């Protein structure tokens, strides 16, 4: 059994080195969500519930499967009690337990490892919380960003001298796209997918910067 | 009880009144039953409370549901078909006293005109649908009034303020022939509940315009 | 019984009789009828006394519960919502005569002005509630006795005292109308009970406060 | 079999040796919880009853499973008899019989350590109870301190020298970190803590965060 | 039926009648009512004989079962708990007829002042129950009059000798006006069971010590 | 199989020899319970019914376990029939016929072995009874006294050569402890089963009294 | 249907009538509704045929059961309570109808006194029971003019011979005013059953010794 | 496959081997069970039903299952049909179900060796039948004895040569221990019959003073 939760464990992280690579940074207006997609319309940044996003790198169908589960986890709470007892660490928590399931019962672990990131309610004065779930169900928050998929130390280094808190939303994802093309083995608008939970928004955060939004912020 | 809804030009219109009862006994005075389901949708609701507010909130969160799993809001017809099925899923209760009938008003963004996206959908207890074409509609206990009201007033809907007043309208003729039904509280400042949907989406008509044309009525009815 | 709730500026305050009774007969003289069934949460419950202290009691327990499951209690809305699940779970013994129905007071840590995070909720049955905006409620066979004496009394509601004599003054009036509920008996020294709730927590009223106002009130009427 | 039993419990012991410390100690307040821990919001410490603690190391979502099953059997317990009906012993032992079953029948051994506190209720005169339950249900009645994850016998070993009986909560807080250094430099933002406190009336359980936990570091 | 019930200084005592009817046909004379159920408590149960019993062993073994798997007894508050959650366990067999309800009295180890270690917990027919604060209750068809005899009696009991006379004498009133409870029968020697509850246990009070004090009473009433 | 019992067994046989003692006596007041069990709130002895008693060696959360189903079945038959039909034999089968079970079919077999023990009834006059239940489902009866648990041939040898008949509480304690060296209060955990009592013969003998028939 | 059981010096006899009715006609003459359960027990059950014969049989297979996996019969206790048991199982079937009350008669020789060992349980709908002290019950249509013939005759027993003598009589005078229980047949000679316990065992009473005792008896009245 | 059903096979004669001997022999009086048993309250000898009694050698826990399960199938089947629908012919099938059952798909096999024995209802002259089932679920139709436990070769050796139809009891029982010797006392035995002269219930043990009566003298 020591045999197979390491052919297990190696298996999911050979499967994880080879997909593309995903960055979630904390910034001034909220959190901001930056991943490697060619895809028009298959999705690895999602929005889990108000002021609740997603992000996941590896297999897309099982994180697929982890993000409306997830999904159906937030809307099942808010409807039991209310809305906003609905919390980033709920959901954190629930993908830890999940994974360490999947990781120890099912017939084949699950390449993926997930990013959850929650903002403050309207009005309110909160800091961004980043949580990162990895294949096993092991859980960190971290407090600047969370890099997933690929070759993650040369993203991570890229960011950690890269990064500066409280940056504009346009130097926030300048920095976010040259630490992923520091990672890439060839990028731009048809290449990426974009979504940020915006701190400003009323109710529902998430909101997706697509085409001609984005390459005017990408220009900067 | 009464919700009205009517279509105006580019948008659609939904008010509902204030009164909770409990036989002859006026047991509330500012309830709210007129909801924003979703960011082109309203729903108000008629019959027992508790069941009345289950059926929104849980409308509301199913709408949501889906557009979260599938990265697109459910078509116009499809939310039809779900607060259908989820009024017949009641009809058990309701035959015991558990009852509660929708009244949906809408703005269809995949419309073919923008001019005439406006929907307007009531139920029956049997989950029965009905998409209005002639403008109008109107449930619960003082709903016969208001509906014949808006077929004498709704000639004079011309824009989206002229047909928020001929609402607040109907809701006072229903409220004046219903008991059940909560008029205009001049004392209290407690008016029927509005929801305006167009193109720029759903939202919640402040109460002040409500206490504008709720006054501008009643004098309207004194000289 | 009878349960009143009013809110007053920073708090709100509850207060119950303490009769039991089996039809004409009674059963019980220094009932409790209003539990702390949180840190800034009080419950009131009329009907079936079984029913109603297995409610209080099992509310009580499932907001702890998800207190120490999720490391944040729960907020107020999310304790309407499951009080009114609870009682809608009731609905059909109620219809065959175990009925209960609560009345809920408590203060909202998380609102915005904190003077005006008095909360106060009513229930109906099939768990129908509302959140009351007119400063106060009641619930039980002298509700409405209640009602309409704090409709004439809650103008002089300033400060968290005067709100807990017209209180107990509501409650005067509707043990004097409704022989269901029990007034101040003073041979045996037996009062309402109360609960205080602002921005400093839930707490008892004690028993002497109480007391002294009702005598202010017996004196008052003679 | 007895290669299989083998394998698990080194599965086991490993997971818990790569985990950091957390060190359980009895003071003169009532029962004193300090851990390794830098993140924000994500508890090795926790409640469990009106006078009962949780502490933990290993993984994660191993002893937050354990320690939800936990709030579910004690509030249970509480509802069917009456909230002093629920004792520190009880909560050990259901946790010894849980950890037995885990280790010999599911998928993977738990790789976690736990310890359950309790301290007297209030106006009661009781000495404070700390029990050990490791990875096979195996437990220990421990009437001083508790270290759980990492390197465990350094830890241990400052503690037997420095420990004394009935200390206040400032000097038991600087036993419990220097113990924390010599095993697996340690401020707020690093430790999490929390007392099982005798004198509260009801709910004993207490965090010491920010600046309360900073106040007393000094 | 009538089964009493009262507070005294250090202790406790339950008393009961002898007497079993269907309808108006005496079908016994010698059944005993009253049931050490703990070392510390006794149960004395009215209504259908078969449930009245089978409340009573299988109240007993349920406290003994905890004792042992928990190697300490449940506190007086479980036990309460436990016996509620019993009789609204038989509520719909009781709606059919197959009707009982218990009266328990107990000492508290627990408890601060071992005079305030008495216990007397009365029931009805949902599991709501009372702790009774006024010292004596009582339940069964004679229930009413025992309790308005102990009205005038319970202010002379000042230990056990004197709390078993009044016991007595309100059984004794009880059988005076029901004739479904049954008095002291002297040509058969039968006499009300009680059970004496004080810090030493739960004790039967012998045969002779009730008859003596049923003469008692007889020869006063003469 | 044949094999993998031989495991089974070997694993059982290991676990119990790494834990700790526990000696059963026959008195002339009944049956003595004395054990090594250096915790305050851990109990190795417990009652099971009015006159029967149980002793384990082993792995705690186990014979906990055993002893919390002895405890249910011995309180339902009780209901089911009478008080009286409950004996000591009959624990012991449940208990043969349950640790069978569990040697071969669980995941891992108890390491774990049992004493039941049954005094006669208030005014009756019958000699106790000692079973020995093992890690497989083997019992066997015996007449004056059962070791369990670590090396018990120095134990069972200290107690044959020792060991008297009707003896007093204070002999048969002491020729316990003896051979069980072979230890204060707090090392200890000490019961009876008190046929002298009239319906619960289980007694607990601690601190103060159990040092008071020690120091002699 | 009448029963009838009483204890004389060192042992116990019961016995039973013979008819078998449908309303008010007579579909059997010759039935026997007292068993041998077990070495030292005997039943009789009145009521519905088919659920009377199904008690005794079941029964006595429960306690041969129990006898040979655990190597030694029940005590009476454990007698009692399992037919107690299996009468409350009955209960609900015996309200549409299908009714059958049981009387017990054994020797418990667990029992401490030899000529005191003699018992006798009657039972009620609900499975209620009652160890009768007073030496004699019975059960059926006919049971209470022979619980009535027995308190008068009861004195006169002094050994097996004359309890089965007032046995028979009072079953005799059942019969006499209850027409469905069946008196003795001359035509047919057909009398009633009866069973005799003492130390050494039940054993079934002889025909020909109950014919000559029912001729004492008719005779004796005549 | 096979290499399982032989390490079963195995285990059970081992352990069947290790274990204590019985001896079940028709006698003039019925059947008479005799076995080698130290304990003073565990039984491997009881009855099954009103004519059928049952005997055992092998692991203790396992056969009293087996005890118990036969006990509930005589009891139901006399209840479902009637009691003399019940015969040892039939227990001894069930039981060749049951352990062949065991044998092939519980966990451990059973280390049991079984004799279920009928005589004759009251009154009736029929011969006493005997009936061995073994670990796998074998059965044997036994006309005179069975031996079952322990080293069996030299007690059915003695018996053989010693065992004469229609001996007295006193007979019977002297060569029963006498073959039992070939490989003691009140003590060390465990005795019981079945007695075709009792009206229903024919089992019947012997114990202490009456059993040394009959032993030698
Ligand atoms: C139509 O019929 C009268 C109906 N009244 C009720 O249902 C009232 C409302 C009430 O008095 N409340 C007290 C405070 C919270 C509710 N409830 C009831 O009448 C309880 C029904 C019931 C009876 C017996 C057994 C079970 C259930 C009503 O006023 N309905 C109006 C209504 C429509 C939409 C949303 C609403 C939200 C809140 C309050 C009312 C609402
Ligand atoms: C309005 O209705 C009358 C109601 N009375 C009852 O429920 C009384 C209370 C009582 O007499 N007790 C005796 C000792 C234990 C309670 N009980 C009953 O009325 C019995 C109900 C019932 C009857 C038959 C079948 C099923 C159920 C009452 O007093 N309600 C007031 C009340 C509210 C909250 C907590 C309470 C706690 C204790 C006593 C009363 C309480
Ligand atoms: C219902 O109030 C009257 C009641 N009488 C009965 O219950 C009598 C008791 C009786 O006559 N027995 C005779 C032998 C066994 C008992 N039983 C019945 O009346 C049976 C009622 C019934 C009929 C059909 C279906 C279900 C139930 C009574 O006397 N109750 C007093 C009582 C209280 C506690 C313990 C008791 C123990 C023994 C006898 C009486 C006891
Ligand atoms: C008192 O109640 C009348 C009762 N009679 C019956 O039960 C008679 C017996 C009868 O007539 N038999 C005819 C041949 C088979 C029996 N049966 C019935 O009365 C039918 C009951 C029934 C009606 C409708 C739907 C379902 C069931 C009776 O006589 N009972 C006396 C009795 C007591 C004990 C053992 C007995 C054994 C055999 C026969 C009678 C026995």
């Amino acid at each position: 059994m020591e045999q197979a939760m390491r052919e297990r464990s190696e298996l999911a992280r050979k499967g994880i080195a080879r997909a593309k690579s995903v960055v979630a940074l904390a910034y001034a207006g909220g959190v901001l969500f930056v991943a490697e997609n060619p895809s028009r319309s298959l999705q690895k940044i999602s929005e889990l519930y108000d002021r609740v996003g997603f992000a996941a790198a590896g297999k897309f169908n099982e994180f697929d499967n982890l993000r409306r589960g997830g999904i159906q986890f937030a809307d099942t709470r808010g409807y039991a009690y209310d809305r906003r007892d609905v919390t980033g660490r709920q959901l954190a928590n629930v993908y830890a337990q999940t994974l360490g399931t999947i990781f120890t019962e099912q017939a084949k672990p699950y390449e993926v490892e997930l990013c959850v990131a929650e903002v403050a309610h309207y009005g309110e004065t909160k800091r961004p919380e980043l949580y990162r779930i990895t294949y096993d169900g092991s859980i960190a928050d971290e407090p600047h960003f969370v890099v997933m998929g690929g070759t993650t130390e040369p993203i991570a280094n890229a960011l950690k001298e890269s990064y500066a808190e409280n940056a504009s939303l346009t130097d926030a994802l300048r920095i976010a796209v040259a630490a992923l093309r520091a990672g890439s083995a060839t990028l731009g608008v048809a290449s990426l997918e974009v979504a940020v939970l915006d701190a400003n928004r009323p109710r529902r955060a998430f909101r997706r910067i697509t085409g001609s939004a984005l390459q005017a912020l990408l220009v900067d | 009880t009464t919700i009205v809804a009517l279509k105006y030009p580019g948008g659609v219109v939904m008010a509902g009144d204030r009164r909770s009862t409990q036989g002859n006994m006026i047991s509330g005075r500012d309830v709210r039953k007129v909801y924003i389901t979703d960011d082109y949708t309203a729903t108000g609701i008629a019959g027992t409370a508790a069941v009345a507010v289950e059926f929104a909130r849980l409308y509301a969160v199913e709408l949501e549901h889906y557009e979260k799993l599938e990265g697109v809001p459910l078509t116009f017809a499809g939310k039809i078909n779900r607060l259908a099925i989820m009024v017949r899923g009641n009809l058990a209760a309701a035959m015991q006293g558990l009852l509660a009938l929708p009244l949906l008003a809408g703005y269809d963004i995949h419309a073919s005109d923008p001019q005439s996206a406006g929907r307007i959908v009531s139920f029956d207890a049997a989950g029965g649908w009905n998409i209005e074409e002639e403008g109008y509609q109107a449930v619960g206990s003082g709903s016969l009034f208001a509906k014949s009201s808006m077929k004498k007033l709704y000639s004079q809907v011309t824009d989206g303020d002229s047909g928020l007043r001929v609402a607040v309208e109907a809701l006072y003729d229903a409220a004046d022939d219903d008991s059940a039904t909560g008029g205009p509280d001049l004392v209290r400042g407690i008016f029927p509940t509005a929801v305006i949907i167009d193109a720029d989406g759903a939202v919640d008509v402040p109460e002040s315009r409500i206490a504008e044309l709720a006054r501008a009525i009643i004098e309207s009815r004194s000289g």
